[PDB]
């Protein structure tokens, strides 16, 4: 038999992910533009989602 | 065709060397620099130029199959040689 | 088409018995194994003298990595960075510019040897063979950090083997 | 036939230079076998040969006792064999070095080195590109 | 109440990285628990992130015992996907290389579980014939386990001028080394009394648990994939497939043993009927050119670059292929998605229902019976944890 | 002087005795514990060094960390050394052990295991031949006839 | 702050500090605690050692690839120390030693090499230095210790203005000798004692609140030309905080007093060891000596870090000296001390 | 066409398209799809309800037989509604013949546990659990089996980092192997390989 | 009825008597972890510990949700009971050696980028 939950769809207790990465990331859905180097079209077909970028630095050993 | 810096490290092919007030020379304390003494640039720039008879030639770096793939120099320009792309060898026509 | 491993009774027949009461009295089986161990004793035993002597290897061996040059003493490697991609493990950092005399050459080649696998991906990949798994495989160090190769290392390896791995290629580019 | 063996032992402690080189080469080496000496190397290691041993044995080198700047005496290893040597001592081809000498290049290395790893020759990596990020340099004159 | 006890990872009979909770009354064994993972590197995860030329030295690294099999499991696989065909000369290779692998792998198993039971002296009477089967991996490929040698194409490079004899001179000798294993093993007592109605398991129970290859052979079930669903040239070979009558770890031994005298039968059989002609297919969208076409051919070159950089692309679908791996049944659950990475890759090693089931095959059994039952069932945890 | 001298032969007898007796755990986690099977092999055979192994860490002298360390497997790995009676070593074998190699970017991998133990020598391969593994005991072992106990001992 | 030095990351592992620090006496009992901290935040740290190789191996896990830097000095050597602390910005001294040996006297590790440390720091252009002192260091202490200690205070003051000296008391740890000391007197019967331990005030710190302490001594800006005094929260006498001991691990304590002379003779005794010495005179001088009061320093409070009392760490010292049978208790179980606090 | 193509089979194509037919026949009610590949692959799309009786249909039939459990696996694709997809696979050694089950679940739907039909299947579906999450009901022991004790999330699932969220190591002021966020100091280098020209017409799909 | 299906319970008062009785559970048994891990933390402070844990998922009304979190505490329980944790995976949730993060806005823009 079915329950009737009316509630918004949240798995947010069940990832797993840190908080951290639940609440203070921004996520970007776009479709991605073609490379305007090539006139192909074929990676501008599907939707990507993706993250804000984050800092990046150097290695102290071999750089 | 290794260098000497102004602190004493030894100047690698590519042109690096910590500064005086980088800490990151601590590492070569009581150790050494690794710096690969025989410089490709210098190397290649001691090969004479091939003097050719034709417009065009063609570059293989030699042994055949051993070397890179082969290409075509075009030899028109009077005023400089015709380098390899892969190899840095030097053809020219006759001139003077 | 099968066959039975342990599909066989045995004979009833009194002497048969006979031989199988002596078997479990006397140990005949036991004394066969014994047998197969005294003949071992006194065969030649199969120990190398390491490192006095060595095992045999092959011309296609895959050991310590070294970058290579062409005769007229120009470094082979050109910067296309298809070792790098092909790298299963990621083991590879290029970084590459215009040389002074506008030759393509790289300014960092990086390899991690505790991230590579040693399956030779990055010199079938390479067009000049500029990038070559060599015959060394004695070189373990005293510290992880030795074992972070730069372009400089790289390019003293293939110095100091050049006139062994030039010969292996030698002998096994016709296969390739 | 044991007075054969016993003769070919006598021979082996014979043919090493008399009791003091049978007891060098079987303190320092483990060994006491006599081969056809094929080669010796630019930094006086020897390499013999014997064709009756069975794979594995029949080729062997006895290293130097004085390497680059060492006392190999007791410690040597197998990072000591130049790669002329390495390629003719591992069978990876039937030619000595002696009777196929490798090609000549100018940037091949006159001297080998073995492993100089805990030594104060070890390799230490480091990054080979230049600064990516300049700074903006101040004035050196005041500005009021 | 129990005894409670770890058994390994840091145990000699625990194969590296089993951690066995066993509950026992007195010596006898009440429950077996296995917890595994302690090997897990998430492969399948990594291969998602890899090209399928970049995925197959995880497939060496798999079974570590069987790696020219695995390298042949997913080279099927992809080349199933692919809809090509790899060429006859490199279809007898594969078989050749894939029974020396089975000898390895067999000589492997045997020794390791006598050790286990207590016979340490086999183990280095064989393993100067693993050494030499190294040496011939290495001829073959550079490397003495980890080749990489089987491709999704073909082989990646042919076989030097004189393996072959080599090969023919160890098959000639290697009966008479499995000769003295039998005059150690088969017929004594000690070893007969250690392994007979040990982790007896039935033909249903077998065939519900999911087991296969020697699990099911030993158990009288009829069945071998290289005789009902043979892939590469197994349709050309002679061999007889061993039967087991008791279902116990003597029978599997007995079927073990006579797998490897069939796999020098087979071994004999593919280096007299060894073709010629190339290693790879004529494809060079799938396999590379040559190295003397790709430095002379603008196309070779071309199709180098895309192949050494992006890979093939393998059109849309998904894919069960296996193989009779030494260890049983090895298979591939591949799904690709018209890209030149897989999308998905499950893994299907049989070393996994094996030990699923290790607490059915011991119960009732005592301690150095659970040490032989995990040794006959020839798991190997690189496969099993993944 | 005269003292020193006696530390000094000290010490050779004991580095001496250290070095000729190496017992390792008989400890391996994957692909590379079997070339470490090959040099108990008979064409290489350990034993003749002086290397045998033992099950108990409480005799063992060296740890040989022979293959994949994971994250489920590294506490046990941790304790099994601290276990270890000193003087103790650690041998790095393979990639996967010098710093995750082939499963460097895992999630459930220990990006090399000197994150847990300190170490001695580190083996390169995947795997190590059973000839690079004995060049790393041989190595070790004169890295340990080098060790001067005694002589800083009476320097202090 | 020369663009290398900037710090990068979140303060892991990989992370970058911006810290280059020479720390002396690493391989002590507070020193791996320091190199363990600085290597937490991902800082470039240097060691200086003496002792065999061997004896630094618990030093390699505690940092990245390349941060952690193990080079031979030597005390009376003053090139050693220059060739350590060339590239550095921070320098911390942490050698010491609690007994005489017959190369070293208490003048030599506690004056000399603090002085010689100071001023080659001092004219090698490093930035920062820390001292540690003893909290009971005075020039007229019956401890050739402490005044070595006061001497050596001043004379690396005078070397170095701008540093900042830490003046700790009697820290506890798993490797300490200050809970362990007095729990292994158990093996002697019963505990000596100087008047039954009644007229001596302890104020002991935890290990953990030391290294934090120096750690935030060294990123902290005003804390330049300072002097800080380290203690714990609680003051207890000698004979409750022996007895509470004795009570963590479980073992009878058996205490009986014992004169100055006899103890000091005992002292002696145990001094002639060539190796550590179980105790000596000038332990025995240490042990029943009180904890002084300096109100008018500044403490661990005034840079961050709350002291943690001894009874939430002193079960992860004792538990090792429990039996079998009292292995598993647990830790409030044990009823704490009596304090002498104001 | 002959050299480097595969060849096909199409009398084994035939005899699958017939028993696909004859197994959606004989169940209705939880058939959805049946699909024979180019290689000769029956597959068969069930509704989830289905798991328990498809199965023992085809373990218990006299003309399926298939007595053996080859895998059983789940695949993760986050643009569908239901995200997860069972797959069975299954050998019937009586007929010589492979077949293949699908059907699908989301996050918080559990899954019929198939140990009664398979014992196999007790460990396959744990992992199942353990890699995306997917909860079996009825299941005998149901609990991580490849992860580490107290390790948070599904690494299977495509949202899960590759590297994950947190690293070990081993903390001497703790004395023992400690968990923090994952810090690399080489980040893993992702890279655009997807060409942006069409490989396959043939799998075209409609522009929208 | 939105065609969804229950784990166990059927409304939210079910799942509640199912969280109460698995926090009874992980109350009892917190005393025997201590005991037996022979950890330096008091009775008082593991069970203060678990109160957080179960108060982390305070938010939560979907009764499915709350069905799979107490899975998966039973699963945690289950795990410690058996000893198949060791002390390391029970200490982690306490997280001693991690430098505590500052969360006011000045600290976060001296350190550097992240939010
Ligand atoms: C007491 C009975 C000992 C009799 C005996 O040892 O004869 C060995 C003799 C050699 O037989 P083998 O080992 O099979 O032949 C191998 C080659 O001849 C091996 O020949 P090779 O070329 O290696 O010559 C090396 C040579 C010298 O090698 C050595 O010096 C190393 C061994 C010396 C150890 C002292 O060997 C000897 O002369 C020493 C033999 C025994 C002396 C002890 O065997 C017999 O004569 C039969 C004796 C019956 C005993 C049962
Ligand atoms: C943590 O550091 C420390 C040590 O290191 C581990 C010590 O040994 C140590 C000294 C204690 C030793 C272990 C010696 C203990 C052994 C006995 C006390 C020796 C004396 C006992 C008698 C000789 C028994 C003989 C019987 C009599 C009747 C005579 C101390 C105090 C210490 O603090
Ligand atoms: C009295 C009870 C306590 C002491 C017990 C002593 C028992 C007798 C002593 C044992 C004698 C053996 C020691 C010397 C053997 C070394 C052999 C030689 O080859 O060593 C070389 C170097 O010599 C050693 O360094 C010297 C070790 C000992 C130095 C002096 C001995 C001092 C003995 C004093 C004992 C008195 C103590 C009294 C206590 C009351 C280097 O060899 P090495 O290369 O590595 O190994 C072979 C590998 N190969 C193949 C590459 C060659
Ligand atoms: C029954 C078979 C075995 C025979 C039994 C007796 C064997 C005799 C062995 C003779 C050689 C002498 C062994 C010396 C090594 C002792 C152990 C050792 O290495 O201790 C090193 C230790 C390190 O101290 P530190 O550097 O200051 O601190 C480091 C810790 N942070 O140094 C010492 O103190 C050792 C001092 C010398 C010990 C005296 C040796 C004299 C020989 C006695 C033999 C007894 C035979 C009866
Ligand atoms: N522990 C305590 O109760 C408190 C400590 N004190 C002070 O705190 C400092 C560190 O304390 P702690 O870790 O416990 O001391 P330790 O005895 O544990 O370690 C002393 C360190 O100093 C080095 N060292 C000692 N003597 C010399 C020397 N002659 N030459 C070179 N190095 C030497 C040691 O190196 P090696 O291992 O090679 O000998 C060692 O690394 C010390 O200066 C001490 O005086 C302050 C209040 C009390
Ligand atoms: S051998 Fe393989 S893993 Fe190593 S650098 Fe080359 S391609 Fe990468
Ligand atoms: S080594 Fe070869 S493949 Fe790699 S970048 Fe250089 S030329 Fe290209
Ligand atoms: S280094 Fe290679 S062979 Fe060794 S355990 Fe890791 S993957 Fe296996
Ligand atoms: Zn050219």
């Amino acid at each position: 038999q079915l329950i009737a939950v009316d509630e918004k769809l949240d798995i947010t207790t069940l990832t797993g992910v840190p908080e951290e990465h639940i609440k203070t990331r921004k996520v970007r859905i776009f479709v991605p533009a073609r490379n305007n180097m090539q006139s192909g079209v074929n990676n501008t077909k599907k939707w990507k989602m993706e993250f804000d970028t984050r800092e990046r630095w150097e290695n102290p050993l071999m750089g | 065709g290794v260098r000497t810096s102004p602190t004493g490290e030894k100047v690698t092919h590519t042109g690096q060397a910590y500064d005086d007030g980088d800490y990151r020379r601590v590492r070569f304390s009581d150790r050494q620099k690794e710096v690969n003494e025989n410089f490709a640039i210098d190397l290649i720039a001691e090969q004479p130029v091939s003097e050719v008879g034709s417009r065009v030639i063609s570059c293989d770096g030699g042994g055949g199959a051993l070397g890179h793939p082969r290409v075509y120099i075009n030899l028109d320009k009077e005023t400089k040689t015709g380098t390899c792309g892969y190899c840095g060898l030097q053809f020219r026509q006759p001139h003077h | 088409t099968y066959k039975f491993v342990n599909m066989r009774e045995p004979s009833m027949d009194m002497k048969s018995v006979t031989d199988r009461a002596a078997q479990t009295l006397l140990w005949t089986e036991l004394v066969r194994g014994l047998g197969m161990t005294l003949s071992y004793l006194f065969r030649e035993p199969a120990t190398i003298n390491y490192p006095f002597e060595k095992g045999p290897l092959s011309p296609r061996f895959r050991g310590e990595h070294a970058l290579r040059r062409y005769p007229s003493g120009e470094e082979r490697c050109i910067a296309c960075k298809l070792c790098e991609a092909v790298c299963p493990a990621q083991a590879i950092t290029i970084e590459a510019e215009p040389r002074a005399d506008g030759s393509r050459r790289t300014t960092r080649y990086d390899i991690d040897m505790t991230k590579c696998i040693y399956c030779g991906f990055c010199q079938e990949a390479c067009p000049v063979d500029a990038i070559v798994e060599g015959p060394n495989f004695e070189f373990s160090t005293e510290t992880h950090e030795e074992l972070l190769y730069n372009k400089e290392k790289l390019l003293n390896n293939g110095d100091k083997w050049e006139a062994e791995i030039a010969a292996n290629i030698q002998a096994d580019y016709l296969y390739r | 036939e044991l007075v054969q063996v016993l003769r070919r032992g006598l021979q082996q402690v014979s043919g090493h230079g008399g009791l003091r080189g049978y007891l060098r080469v079987l303190f320092r080496a483990n060994d006491v076998r006599v081969g056809t000496l094929v080669g010796e190397d630019k930094y006086g290691n020897k390499y013999y040969e014997d064709n009756k041993q069975f794979f594995g044995r029949h080729r062997w080198v006895i290293y130097t006792t004085e390497m680059n700047g060492r006392d190999t005496f007791w410690d040597v290893d197998g990072s000591m064999v130049p790669p002329e040597w390495h390629r003719w001592l591992h069978c990876m081809t039937d030619d000595p070095p002696t009777t196929k000498p490798p090609t000549a290049r100018k940037y091949i290395w006159t001297n080998h080195k073995f492993n100089v790893s805990g030594t104060p020759q070890q390799y230490v990596p480091y990054s080979t590109t230049r600064k990516k990020i300049q700074e903006w340099v101040p004035p050196s004159t005041p500005y009021k | 109440s129990n005894l409670t006890l770890n058994f390994g990872p840091q145990h000699p009979a625990a194969h590296g990285v089993l951690r066995l909770v066993m509950e026992l009354s007195g010596e006898m064994v009440r429950k077996c628990d296995p917890h595994i993972g302690l090997l897990h590197r998430g492969t399948e995860k990594l291969i998602e992130y890899k090209t399928y030329l970049q995925a197959l030295p995880y497939f060496d690294r798999l079974d570590y015992v069987s790696m020219m099999c695995n390298e042949q499991a997913y080279s099927l696989a992809v080349e199933k996907l692919l809809n090509i065909q790899p060429p006859p000369r490199a279809q007898w290779i594969r078989v050749l290389f894939g029974e020396i692998t089975r000898l390895l792998n067999h000589i492997m198993a045997v020794t390791t579980h006598a050790l286990d039971i207590g016979a340490m002296t086999p183990f280095f009477w064989m393993f100067e014939e693993r050494e030499k089967m190294f040496e011939f991996y290495e001829r073959v490929s550079g490397a003495r386990m980890h080749a990489a040698y089987i491709r999704p194409g073909g082989v990646h490079q042919d076989l030097p001028l004189g393996l072959l004899d080599d090969i023919y001179e160890f098959s000639k000798n290697f009966s008479f080394r499995i000769d003295e294993l039998e005059e150690m093993l088969t017929n004594n007592r000690i070893w007969r009394n250690r392994t007979v109605d040990i982790g007896v398991v039935t033909a249903e129970d077998a065939l519900n648990y999911g087991f296969s290859g020697v699990m099911l052979r030993g158990s009288g079930i009829q069945w071998d994939l290289r005789k009902t669903q043979p892939y590469d040239v197994y349709d050309q070979v002679e061999f007889d497939v061993p039967i087991g009558s008791r279902g116990d770890c003597y029978d599997r031994y007995l079927c073990r043993v006579e797998e490897m005298r069939q796999s020098l039968r087979i071994i004999s059989q593919c280096l007299n009927k060894m073709p010629p002609g190339e290693i790879k297919v004529d494809d060079a969208k799938v396999s590379p050119p040559k190295r003397a076409e790709m430095k002379t051919s603008m196309e070779s070159l071309i199709h180098h670059f895309k192949l050494y950089t992006e890979g093939y692309q393998v059109p849309p679908g998904a894919t069960y292929t296996a193989i009779e791996a030494p260890k049983g049944e090895f298979g591939v659950y591949l799904v690709s998605d018209g890209s030149s990475r897989p999308y998905r890759c499950k893994i299907k090693a049989p070393g996994f229902a094996h030990l699923a089931g290790l607490d059915k095959m011991s119960k009732g059994h005592m301690l150095a019976d659970v040490v032989a039952i995990i040794g006959t069932q020839d798991i190997v945890f690189g496969e099993v944890d993944r | 002087s005269r003292g020193e001298y006696v530390v000094a032969k000290l010490d050779d007898l004991v580095n001496w005795a250290r070095r000729s007796s190496l017992w390792p755990m008989t400890f391996g986690l994957a692909c590379c514990a079997v070339e470490m099977m090959h040099m108990a092999a008979p064409r290489y055979d350990m034993d003749r060094f002086g290397v045998v192994f033992r099950a108990s860490p409480r005799q063992s002298d060296v740890m040989i960390v022979a293959g994949t360390l994971t994250n489920k497997m590294a506490p046990a790995l941790r304790k099994v050394y601290d276990q270890m009676p000193e003087p103790r070593y650690v041998v790095s074998m393979g990639s996967c052990a010098n710093g995750g190699g082939y499963y460097h970017y895992s999630y459930s991998v220990v990006r090399g295991c000197d994150r847990i133990v300190p170490v001695d020598i580190y083996v390169p391969g995947c795997p190590p031949t059973a000839e690079a593994l004995l060049y790393g005991i041989l190595q070790l072992q004169r890295k340990i006839k080098r060790e001067k106990r005694l002589r800083i001992w009476y320097r202090r | 702050l020369h663009h290398a030095l900037i710090p990068h990351g979140k303060g892991g592992r990989s992370s970058v500090s911006g810290i280059v620090a020479t720390v002396f006496g690493a391989t002590g009992f507070l020193g791996r605690y320091v190199v363990n901290h600085l290597g937490r935040m991902g800082s470039q740290v240097i060691v200086p050692y003496r002792c065999e190789p061997y004896d630094t191996m618990h030093l390699r896990p505690m940092g990245d690839l390349g941060q952690i830097i193990f080079m031979e000095w030597n005390g009376k050597d003053k090139d050693s120390i220059r060739k350590v602390v060339e590239h550095s910005n921070v320098v911390i001294n942490l050698v010491g030693r609690e007994w005489e040996t017959k190369n070293f006297d208490f003048e030599d590790v506690f004056v000399k090499i603090p002085h010689a440390i100071a001023q080659v720091s001092k004219e090698a252009g490093v930035e920062k230095l820390i001292h540690i002192s003893h909290l009971n260091a005075d020039i007229k202490s019956p401890s050739r210790y402490l005044r070595s200690k006061a001497v050596g205070e001043k004379e690396v003051r005078a070397a170095f203005p701008e540093a900042t000296i830490i003046k700790p008391s009697d820290i506890f740890g798993r490797e300490d000798r200050f809970l362990n000391y007095f729990a292994s007197m158990r093996w002697f019967g019963g505990v000596p004692l100087i008047s039954l331990g009644k007229e001596t005030v302890k104020q002991p710190v935890y290990i953990v609140d030391v290294s934090k302490g120096i750690i935030n001594a060294i990123k902290d800006p005003d804390a330049k030309g300072k002097t800080f005094a380290f203690v714990g929260p609680n003051r207890y006498l000698l004979f409750d905080l022996v007895q509470y001991i004795f009570a963590v691990a479980y073992r009878p304590f058996l205490p009986y007093p014992l004169p100055h002379f006899a103890y000091r003779w005992v002292g002696r005794l145990f001094e002639v060891s060539p190796f550590e010495p179980w105790t000596t005179r000038d332990k025995v001088e240490r042990v029943h000596m009180s904890d002084m009061t300096l109100p008018h320093l500044p403490g661990l409070e005034d840079l961050g870090i709350q002291a943690t009392p001894l009874e939430l760490k002193a079960i992860e010292v004792l538990r090792r000296h429990r039996t079998y049978r009292w292995l598993t208790s647990e830790m409030e179980d044990v009823k704490p001390a009596k304090t002498v606090n104001i | 066409t002959r050299p480097t193509i595969r060849p096909r089979n199409d009398v084994v194509h035939k005899q699958l398209s017939a028993f696909g037919q004859y197994v959606a026949e004989i169940l209705p009610k939880y058939v959805q799809q049946v699909q024979v590949s180019c290689f000769n692959e029956l597959e068969i799309f069930i509704h989830p309800d289905g798991v328990i009786p498809v199965l023992t249909f085809l373990r218990d039939h006299t003309n399926a037989q298939f007595k053996s459990l080859a895998d059983l696996t789940a695949v993760d694709v986050p643009t569908r509604q239901n995200r997860f997809e069972i797959v069975y696979n299954l050998l019937s050694l009586r007929f010589n013949s492979r077949i293949r089950v699908k059907t699908y679940t989301d996050e918080l739907t559990p899954i019929e546990s198939s140990v009664t039909v398979y014992k196999a299947a007790n460990w396959y579906e744990r992992e199942i659990w353990d890699m995306f999450g997917v909860f079996f009901a009825n299941h005998p022991d149901l609990r991580r089996i490849l992860t580490d004790y107290g390790f948070e999330g599904h690494p299977f699932r495509k949202d899960f980092p590759l590297s994950g969220y947190v690293e070990l190591r081993y903390d001497d002021e703790v004395k023992r192997v400690v968990a923090e966020p994952v810090e690399l100091a080489q980040e893993f280098r992702k890279f655009d390989l997807n060409s942006p020209w069409e490989a396959f017409p043939a799998y075209r799909q409609p522009p929208e | 009825g939105t065609s969804v299906k229950p784990i166990f319970s059927r409304d939210m008062n079910e799942a509640k008597r199912r969280v109460r009785e698995l926090y009874r559970a992980w109350y009892r048994e917190v005393p025997n972890t201590v005991h037996l891990f022979q950890l330096d933390i008091s009775v008082k402070q593991g069970r203060d510990k678990v109160r957080e844990m179960f108060m982390k998922n305070a938010h939560v009304t979907d009764p499915r949700v709350v069905d799979l979190l107490v899975i998966k505490g039973k699963m945690e329980l289950e795990e410690t009971i058996n000893v198949w944790k060791q002390r390391t995976h029970i200490m982690r949730f306490f997280h001693e050696t991690e430098a505590p993060r500052p969360t006011d806005f000045l600290s976060k823009f001296y350190v550097g980028h992240d939010p």
